[PDB]
């Protein structure tokens, strides 16, 4: 038996389980005390997403080790974002400004193309020049090409509840201010890309 | 249809 600390950044709960019990018991223990479902969360240990069937003996967990609790995100992330520490500077000249004519007048956007490993159609990270708002939908679909519509609808519901959503029927998707866009970049491991999209000329 | 400018426009208004 060992003591384990589980924290979601706001609340820390300490547990005690034997090294042969599944960590789902410790996952359901923390999730129940947050008022959330176990599937609604994912747990990290040294940056490794813990699966339910794994045990403290399966990993090399010692006493007082911390298990980070985060909300669930799709499993297959875009291999382009396997490194959140890449220098953002060479990505800025790849950003392009583009004018789009709307029923109420033209508007300027800034686009950054990102390789989609699942489709031949080009995918772009988009930024509106007027308010520097960034589409959270284009960020999510870029980082998780194999995501289901339910997995997206739950994420956008989380954006509206925890961030500052901006939705307009004239422009598709869910849009967030630059501060929220850099927070999503941390979850999606897209920091160098969003950092360059915000610093690009409009 | 597959050019950057045209694909980006359809992506923001659909």
């Amino acid at each position: 038996h060992i003591n384990l600390k589980v924290s979601d950044g706001s609340s820390e709960i300490f547990f005690k389980i034997k090294k042969t019990t599944p960590l789902r018991r410790l996952m359901e223990a923390f999730a129940k005390r947050q008022g959330k479902e176990m599937d609604s969360l994912r747990f990290l240990y040294d940056g490794i997403r813990i699966e339910a069937d794994q045990t403290p003996e399966d990993l090399d967990m010692e006493d007082n080790d911390i298990i980070e609790a985060h909300r669930s995100l799709p499993a297959e992330r875009n291999p382009l974002y396997k490194d959140d520490t890449l220098d953002h500077t060479p990505l800025i000249p790849k950003c392009r400004a583009q004018v789009i004519e709307f029923p109420d007048g033209p508007a300027t956007f800034v686009r950054l193309k990102c390789t989609n490993p699942e489709s031949k159609v080009p995918h772009f990270l988009m930024r509106m020049a007027k308010d520097s708002s960034i589409s959270a939908t284009s960020m999510f679909r870029s980082a998780f090409p194999k995501a289901t519509q339910e997995e997206e609808d739950l994420e956008m519901r989380w954006i509206r509840d925890n961030l500052n959503p901006i939705e307009d029927k004239r422009v598709a998707g869910l849009w967030v201010p630059p501060a929220d866009a850099l927070a999503l970049a941390k979850d999606y491991s897209m920091t160098p890309f969003i950092n360059a999209l915000l610093e690009a000329s409009s | 249809p597959l050019d950057d400018e045209e694909a980006f426009e359809k992506q923001v208004t659909s």
